[PDB]
């Protein structure tokens, strides 16, 4: 009914697609991906509100293949569903086509699926954001992000969530000043960015970092001792 | 919008459409066409832009070709119109059609279908822009039962002179199709630029003679 | 249904009577336009070989009813080997829905043994048999004419049946002659759609019985 | 008189807060529109009377059927126009014949009424199945809701309740079939107020001996000779 | 001034609009004049409405009025009506009372002229020359 | 800026807006340019107001304006107005409404110069004629060349220009009408009765001479010239006016039958066109042509064309027209019967002011024409003769056109043609007796006396017309206050005779509804 | 339908696309501004090949656009399966506009918010076409799309001529974007594709940079 389903407004807008980005902000959580010379990291925060909850199960970092990882931001069940669909499309690319799916092709595929939600009126847009990282064989580190509108793009760095705009301002002042690279700095840039806009001076039980490197393209989820090894190195400077 | 004439004679039929371009750079290689051959012995013109025109025209061609596949004969002309008007009855295409044809049962023919699924046989008619002006100008001057293609082309350019909007009737702005029988074969001849020039200059010579 | 029934009353008057060895079925043929060809407007359509039908109402909706009944006459003839009863194809036409169509239909003809039948379908599907009936514009007054003049001695010969139909149409059809369309059957033969000359002869013998 | 509607009526598939489907309610109390039709079950057979309401004398009275033959032992009188009933009638005929094909026996009036009522699950036809089976003569009313019930006198149609209150009073268990036919004609003449002749009423009986039998014009006028 | 000048028998109706709109605006607040200050006649208003409401040449296409005229003259006469002479009712009832045949379209003319013109706000010292006369 | 108010801005703009059709930087092939000239011609015709040509402030407005420029509550001390420049004011105003005249007659001429300019597309001449159609004045007659133009394109090959020309030439014949003189009758000077006070409406003794009575129609030139002929159908029903106009006798009326040398030289153009066979055959060919099939009507615009023809010339054109309308009632076409109904209506209404010999010659013509035309009435045709006859006797004296009623109440319910012509001739007659309300008491009694034997004997489409006709028969018996009981048929007197006839249906034992004695005909009456 | 006009409202809000039909080819330049410096401009492409001889570009909604890029490429290759001949450009526009019309007839969906500029080269002869969200298609000499397309369509109507070469048509397609760019275009923030006899190709940014240096 022109603002209830995904049809055009008189000025050409899709209001349910606009409200899915409001729904991403409902989670309260901000994710940041930055990209280095031979590395691409994803950092999100790990606010665990209930203390008798198993914190090893609350995670927004997801393995898609061995070489491709993923941080999700938004409505959490929508996020797990879009992760299962990405895992399906990755395995089916490998089966049909005989090689591992590129990060741009997976992110393009998930955005192509999201367009269908934005165009058929009987289902809603799936109100969450996927950021895919992974190492391309010919292009190096790739950071791709698809939104509930069905857009995707490649990103020198990006952010998703509540403090997305200020994280974008931080990283945008950052990447025109330096060419941020090296394994250590790129985790530094993605920890400082999250910390600056949340302003809460991290302890490692509170964020979680996922990396890919060109030297080992396996998607790793950082150990809490390793987030300590970055937070101590960042917190004395 | 668009408009076209259709005039039945004793030795043939014609369609006489507009070629008016809405913008100075629309190419016209694509928009030049307005007459649509449907089979070996039948043609049509639409009231509308080229996209839904082709959607109607290819369905008409497909009905004519499956008739030819069944019977190895061309489809009789009222029967193709009946087939498409039965397609347009089930959809109640805001487009009207104007058919010229020849079949072995009924000779030269001139049909006109509406969007609602009806059709009618006419002896002269117009669909599209200034339709009522053209048929009111045509009902005066169409001589029933005694007109030839020379008088039919004269009526076509006389009616299009004072019903087309183009402000100077030239051969670049009119497509004329002429469907005659030549020694056992139907000839749908889209009548070309030099002959439309010769028929406009012969018309203008008659009006400038009657002005004296 | 009520929309479809008010579509009928606007339509042309159709009269059918059933005789001893003839069923006659006459429709007001109507001046359509001037440059219109009146061949395409039928209004009397043969269904099988022994079942004819006149309708009143929308001619786009009628044509699909005529086509479906005309296919099912042959399908019945292909599954059961015998011709349709007028009861059968009347019950099939009244069973047709689309909406209902928007026609009423007088369905005359002969069954295999040789019995004349006359049946009348409504848009609500509630057919029933008649000895004489009218549908269309002015139908109740023509039916009131026919509860006075349908006697045994007015239908006892073959020509007085045709003249009963003409006198019934000549109530509401005020052109007096040329503007009515007849069709008789005369069992085991065919339709015999009456000429404008034969209708004019019958009108002349009806008029000659009016100075007396 | 005036207008009394609420927010809970004419919702097509929606319960009211009192568990009621008022879209269906008003579409059952709009099938009173049919002409009156009285069936009476007696021990000598069941009788079925219905008024015919012929329009014109150019029209065959034998061409509008308000009592049909379902099988040789079951007749049915509908109220309403025939074209609404005719899928239920054809369903009943096909069900009797499939029951014969599989089982080599005549289907009971209750099972025919149940097989029609399954197809009625509205459909807007009140029917009166009268017939004779191994349980004697039986009459079954089936309202447009799909609810069927054996009843030993029943009037459906335009004046169903005013005729039903008369059927509550003339009927008794020891009633002969001729008394039932005379009583059904008296109540049809009462709810009709017209003169009673063989052009505005149909009548059919299903007896234990003979088959389904529609009265002819000569046999019908002998009944109204003493009404 | 703008009453004698809005009612000129062959005045241009186009610029009569402005004279009438001022003249409505000058008689709009009725409590400022008192019938002892103003006694505007009713006859040049009636000849004005006949020329423009029941025109004999507009339907033949010879006049072409502005579209908002009827609505601005029916209030222009409504404005001037509480200042008509006392005798006007009795001379509006010898001139439209002949038109009161209920079988044709001229009864409509009578009752439109009564609904526009016939005075209803007179003091009770002369109700007998107002509504108790019709 | 295209329809500003002055003359000096229309005389510039309208010839520019018609003459911009041959401009060579102009393209009607663009669909926005056609939309704007249709918007330009559409807006001007929607917003033109007639302009000027006379502004003369009388000696009542200047009297009350001197007092306003000498009031001294608030003032600037301004001098008394010199009569030298109360002369320059008249001087400037008399030459200001003189080039209003010059600009009007210039604008007409240069619209005419522009609308036929050697190669101009048909849009721009259809624009330039409608703009020219806005200039039918009524203060003046139209310019002689424009009279020539609108008369010569009655038969124009475009139907749009033909309808503009029909409207324009009806306006011309109204501009060119000669004023008919009126006298004053005392209505108790022809009736001879005291014309009582305590005003009573309805059929009175001073009202009675104005009723149609079948024993007092003139039938001679002497009883016609000595007769009153109150034309309107409302005068004297309620009360008489202060003075009452008569339409005085032919000896003082404008003389008719002029021989084209006496005509006013713009009557010359209409005479020299409407009197030759070639213009009339093209006019009636174009004017008997179908326009919108199924949607065509009586069109009172074309009735006003022929009412004005037979109101200014009246005698010489019907010998040119008699073969054309003699041919035209015999056609069983629809639009030919449309054409002759408009001509017959305007020819009957046009003969309002004629001599007895000339209306006598008119009705010797029109009686077989109307007999053939009502016998050949059709479903495509019946509500066009119902508009012809109701138009032809609206606002006319019933005694003057008594030939209509004798043609048309002779046998409306006769039987040739069967039903539906009994119903429609009794409908065409219905509008005729409907327009002549309260003033034809008998002939409504003649219709009631004719048609009470026929309520039983008639079909379904006719007793609907019988019912509508009995409604228009008993309209005049009103219970309106202070109304004298009418000479027209009384509705209680009739339905008592119905209640006599319908008595055997409402008695005891309640058996009804057979419709198959004095009972089934009672059912037929009750229908 | 009203959704077709509202879908054209989403086209006119999109970025400018300009396509010019030269004598020996067809250009298709578009507006490709990145919202910030964080976005890799190398990643996503607006000018897009359909065949080796047909490319296209859009204005409006990119995700709607990829749905018809995928289906134009499917219709093209299922033509090539049948005929083993590269599809004519006009035939492909009929197929694609039939697809783009299907989503206006069916309820429960919306139209595409995208309008395509299909270019082509077949039988030694270039083609410029525009498919609207209604499903209607028009052949063009030159046209604009997206934001202020009206002003672009009259800027083109002034600088278009028929004896125009492909390089000069690249020059006057950059200028039509530059009349509405808002802030100094570069080789990284526009995107041009050309058809010629050699087939369709999207110009490399090093090749766009020299065209921009020539202006
Ligand atoms: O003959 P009618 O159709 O009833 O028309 C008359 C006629 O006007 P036309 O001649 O222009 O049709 C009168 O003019 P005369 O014949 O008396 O010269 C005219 O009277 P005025 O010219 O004095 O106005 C009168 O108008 P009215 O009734 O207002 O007096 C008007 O009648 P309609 O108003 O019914 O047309």
């Amino acid at each position: 009914f022109d603002r209830h389903i995904t049809i055009f407004s008189p000025e050409g807008r899709l209001y349910q697609v606009e409200y899915a980005f409001k729904a991403i902000n409902q989670g309260g959580l901000t994710s940041v991906a930055v990209r280095g010379k031979d590395c691409a990291v994803i950092v999100t925060q790990k606010k665990v509100p209930d203390k008798l909850l198993d914190s090893s199960t609350v995670t927004h970092l997801f393995k898609i293949t061995e070489n491709i990882g993923c941080v999700m931001t938004g409505m959490t069940a929508d996020s797990r569903s879009q992760v299962q669909r990405a895992r399906y499309e990755a395995a089916n690319w490998k089966y049909k086509y005989g090689y591992e799916i590129p990060v741009d092709m997976l992110c393009k595929r998930i955005a192509d699926i999201s367009q269908v939600y934005t165009q058929n009126a009987e289902m809603r847009p799936l109100g969450c954001c996927m950021i895919l990282i992974g190492i391309d064989e010919e292009q190096g580190p790739q950071v791709y992000k698809c939104d509930p509108a069905g857009y995707y793009c490649g990103f020198k760095a990006t952010a998703a969530g509540v403090k997305q705009t200020e994280s974008t301002s931080f990283l945008e002042k950052k990447v025109k000043k330096k060419f941020d690279w090296t394994f250590e700095q790129t985790v530094e840039t993605a920890i400082t960015c999250l910390s600056t806009v949340l302003s809460i001076d991290f302890k490692p039980s509170e964020i979680e970092v996922g990396v890919v490197t060109v030297e080992n393209p396996k998607f790793r989820i950082l150990t809490e001792a390793e987030i300590d090894a970055h937070l101590v190195a960042l917190a004395e400077r | 919008a668009g408009t076209c004439l259709g005039i039945l004679a004793n030795d043939g039929v014609l369609l006489a459409a507009e070629r008016r371009n809405i913008h100075k750079l629309l190419d016209e290689v694509f928009f030049s066409e307005k007459i649509y051959k449907l089979n070996e012995d039948m043609a049509c013109s639409v009231a509308g832009i080229t996209s839904d025109a082709n959607v109607l025209t290819n369905e008409l061609r497909l009905i004519a070709q499956r008739y030819l596949l069944q019977y190895q004969e061309p489809i009789p002309c009222e029967q193709l119109v009946t087939a498409l008007c039965d397609i347009k009855q089930a959809y109640t295409f805001g487009v009207s059609l104007l058919y010229i044809g020849w079949d072995k049962h009924y000779g030269f023919q001139l049909y006109q279908s509406d969007p609602s699924g009806n059709y009618g046989g006419w002896k002269a008619t117009c669909i599209g822009n200034n339709s009522a002006a053209a048929v009111s100008m045509l009902k005066q001057d169409y001589k029933e039962g005694e007109m030839t293609l020379k008088s039919a082309l004269a009526l076509a350019i006389k009616v299009l002179n004072k019903t087309m909007d183009v402000s100077k009737l030239s051969a670049e702005k009119v497509e004329i199709a002429t469907l005659t029988r030549e020694n056992g074969k139907t000839v749908i001849r889209v009548l070309k630029q030099k002959e439309v020039e010769q028929l406009i200059k012969k018309h203008e010579e008659e009006e400038a003679k009657a002005e004296r | 249904v009520e929309y479809a029934q008010e579509a009928v009353k606007k339509g042309s008057t159709a009269v059918g009577v059933r005789g001893r060895d003839i069923v006659v079925l006459g429709v007001e043929k109507k001046s359509v336009a001037k440059l219109q060809d009146e061949r395409t407007v039928r209004k009397i359509c043969a269904l099988d070989d022994n079942v004819c039908m006149a309708f009143a109402g929308l001619t786009a909706d009628a044509r699909i009813v005529i086509n479906r009944a005309r296919v099912e006459c042959q399908s019945h003839r292909l599954t059961v080997e015998d011709p349709v009863t007028v009861e059968y194809i009347t019950r099939y036409i009244a069973s047709l829905k689309q909406r209902p169509f928007g026609i009423s239909a007088l369905i005359v003809g002969f069954d295999f043994d040789g019995t004349p039948r006359l049946y009348q379908t409504d848009p609500s599907g509630t057919y029933h048999a008649w000895k004489a009936n009218a549908i269309g514009r002015g139908a109740k007054s023509v039916r009131e004419f026919l509860e006075k003049n349908y006697t045994d001695e007015a239908i006892e010969t073959d020509d007085l049946t045709i003249k009963l139909v003409i006198k019934a149409l000549l109530e509401v059809v005020q052109s007096g002659g040329k503007n009515i369309e007849l069709a008789v059957m005369r069992r085991d033969q065919s339709l015999k759609i009456l000429n404008p000359e034969e209708i004019e002869k019958y009108v002349a013998e009806i008029e000659k019985e009016k100075e007396e | 008189m005036f207008l009394t509607r609420s927010e809970y009526d004419r919702g097509v598939n929606t319960f009211s807060p009192e568990g009621r489907l008022f879209q269906v309610e008003y579409a059952i109390e709009a099938i009173k529109l049919g002409s009156t039709a009285i069936g009476i079950q007696t021990s000598e057979g069941v009788c079925l009377a219905v008024e015919k309401r012929i329009t014109s004398p150019l029209m065959e009275p034998s061409s509008i059927e308000k009592i049909v033959e379902i099988d040789a032992h079951i007749g049915c009188a509908m109220s309403g126009l025939i074209a609404d009933a005719k899928t239920l009638i054809d369903k009943a005929r096909v069900e009797t014949q499939n029951h014969w094909f599989t089982y080599n026996e005549t289907m009971t009036v209750e099972s025919v009424t149940q097989a029609v009522s399954n197809l009625a699950l509205p459909f807007g036809v009140a029917l009166l199945f009268g017939g004779v089976d191994e349980k004697g003569p039986q009459l079954f009313h089936m309202d447009p809701s799909g609810t069927f019930v054996q009843c030993d006198a029943r009037a459906i149609g335009s004046a169903s309740e005013g005729a039903q209150s008369s059927l509550q009073e003339v009927y008794h268990k020891s009633m002969t079939l001729k008394e039932a036919i005379k009583s059904s004609l008296i109540i049809l003449k009462q709810v009709m107020e017209e003169k009673l002749n063989a052009t505005n009423i149909e009548l059919a009986t299903v007896q234990p001996g003979q088959n389904f039998h529609m009265f002819t014009k000569e046999e019908l006028e002998e009944v109204i000779k003493d009404i | 001034l703008l009453y004698e000048l809005v009612s000129i028998p062959k005045l241009e109706i186009s610029m009569m609009q402005g004279f009438a709109r001022l003249l409505i605006n000058l008689l709009k607040k009725k409590e400022l004049l008192s019938r002892a200050d103003l006694e505007l006649p009713w006859r040049p208003l009636y000849d004005m409405v006949e020329r423009i409401l029941y025109s004999k040449t507009e339907h033949l296409g010879l006049n072409w009025f502005p579209n908002s005229v009827e609505n601005i003259l029916k209030t222009l006469v409504k404005s001037c009506r509480p200042y008509f002479p006392a005798d006007a009712t009795a001379e509006m009832l010898e001139e439209w009372r002949p038109l009161m045949c209920p079988f044709d379209v001229t009864m409509q003319k009578a009752i439109t002229y009564f609904e526009i013109f016939l005075p209803t706000s007179l003091p009770p010292e002369l109700h007998h020359k107002g509504f108790k006369l019709w | 800026l295209a329809n500003l108010h002055d003359w000096d801005c229309i005389v510039q703009t309208w010839p520019a807006i018609v003459s911009s059709g041959l401009s060579q930087a102009m393209s009607l092939e663009k669909p926005s340019i056609v939309r704007l000239f249709d918007d330009l011609a559409e807006k001007i015709h929607r917003q033109y107001e007639t302009i000027g040509l006379d502004f003369t402030i009388p000696k009542s407005c200047v009297e009350i304006a001197e007092l306003l420029q000498q009031s001294k509550n608030p003032s600037i001390n301004q001098i008394l107005l010199s009569p030298e420049k109360i002369k320059e004011g008249i001087k400037r105003q008399q030459e200001k409404n003189a080039d209003a005249l010059r600009n009007y007659e210039n604008l007409v001429d240069t619209l005419l110069d522009g609308v036929e300019q050697r190669n101009l597309p048909w849009k721009f001449e259809h624009i330039g004629i409608g703009l020219l159609s806005l200039l039918l004045r009524d203060d003046r007659v139209l310019p002689l060349r424009a009279i020539r133009f609108f008369v010569e394109n009655l038969n124009h090959d475009a139907i749009v220009v033909r309808k503009m020309a029909i409207s324009a030439v009806a306006g011309i014949l109204k501009q060119l009408k000669r004023t008919h003189k009126k006298l004053t009758i005392n209505p108790c000077e022809i009736s001879g009765c005291p014309k009582p006070t305590q005003i009573i409406a309805g059929d009175r003794p001073d009202n009675h001479w104005l009723h149609y009575d079948s024993k007092t129609i003139p039938r001679t030139k002497k009883e016609w010239e000595s007769s009153c002929f109150v034309e309107k159908t409302h005068w004297g029903y309620y009360t008489w006016p202060k003075n009452m106009v008569v339409y005085a006798g032919v000896e003082e009326q404008p003389k008719l039958g002029r021989s084209r040398e006496d005509m006013t030289e713009a009557e010359q153009i209409i005479f020299d066109h409407f009197s030759d066979p070639k213009f009339v055959e093209q006019l009636i060919t174009f004017l008997s042509l179908e326009d919108r099939k199924g949607k065509d009507k009586f069109n009172p615009r074309r009735f006003c064309l022929f009412k004005g023809i037979f109101r200014n010339f009246d005698d010489a054109f019907l010998p040119v027209l008699k073969p054309h309308l003699e041919h035209l009632v015999a056609d069983s076409h629809e639009s030919t019967q449309r054409c002759v109904a408009e001509i017959i209506a305007g020819l009957i209404r046009g003969s309002k002011h004629w001599t007895f010999e000339k209306v006598e010659k008119l009705w010797e013509l029109l009686c077989p024409l109307l007999r053939t035309a009502l016998s050949n009435i059709t479903v495509e045709t019946y509500n066009d003769w119902g508009a012809c006859i109701a138009t032809s006797c609206e606002s006319r004296d019933p005694r003057k056109l008594h030939w209509l009623f004798e043609l048309l109440l002779e046998s409306p319910l006769s039987g040739e043609g069967g039903s539906f012509v009994d119903a429609c001739r009794l409908y065409v007659l219905q509008g005729g007796l409907a327009q002549q309300e309260w003033r034809v008491p008998e002939l409504l009694h003649r219709l009631l006396k004719y048609l009470e034997p026929k309520l039983t004997q008639v079909y379904k489409n006719v007793r609907e017309r019988i019912g509508s006709v009995l409604t228009y028969i008993f309209m005049i018996d009103v219970s309106l206050p202070n109304t004298t009981p009418t000479i027209s048929p009384h509705v209680p007197e009739f339905t008592a005779r119905i209640l006599e006839k319908l008595k055997p249906l409402m008695d005891v034992d309640e058996e009804i509804q057979n419709h198959v004695d004095e009972r089934t005909q009672g059912i037929k009456l009750l229908k | 339908l009203v959704q077709i006009e509202y879908a054209l409202a989403a086209v006119a809000g999109g970025a400018p696309s300009v396509g010019i039909k030269a004598a020996n080819g067809v250009v298709l330049a578009t507006e490709k501004k990145q919202k910030s410096i964080l976005y890799d401009e190398r990643s996503v492409h607006k000018v897009e090949p359909i065949t080796k001889h047909i490319g296209l570009v859009y204005s409006g909604m990119g995700p709607d656009y990829r749905v018809l890029v995928h289906r134009a490429r499917k219709l093209a290759q299922q033509y090539y399966l049948v005929y083993q001949e590269p599809i004519p450009t006009a035939q492909l526009v009929q197929r694609v506009a039939s697809v783009m019309q299907e989503y206006t007839q069916s309820g429960g969906v919306r139209p595409f918010g995208v309008s395509l500029l299909i270019c082509g080269w077949n039988e030694g002869r270039p083609y410029l076409f525009q498919s609207d969200p209604s499903g209607a298609y028009f052949a063009w000499k030159a046209t604009a799309m997206g934001k202020n397309y009206v002003n672009g369509k009259t800027f083109l109507e002034k600088r278009y001529n028929e004896d125009l070469e492909l390089e000069d048509a690249i020059h006057t397609a950059i200028l039509t974007l530059k009349e509405s760019f808002e802030g100094q275009m570069t080789e990284d923030n526009i995107e041009v594709g050309i058809c010629n006899e050699a087939g369709f190709r999207r110009l490399t940014p090093t090749e766009v940079k020299d065209y921009l240096a020539a202006i």
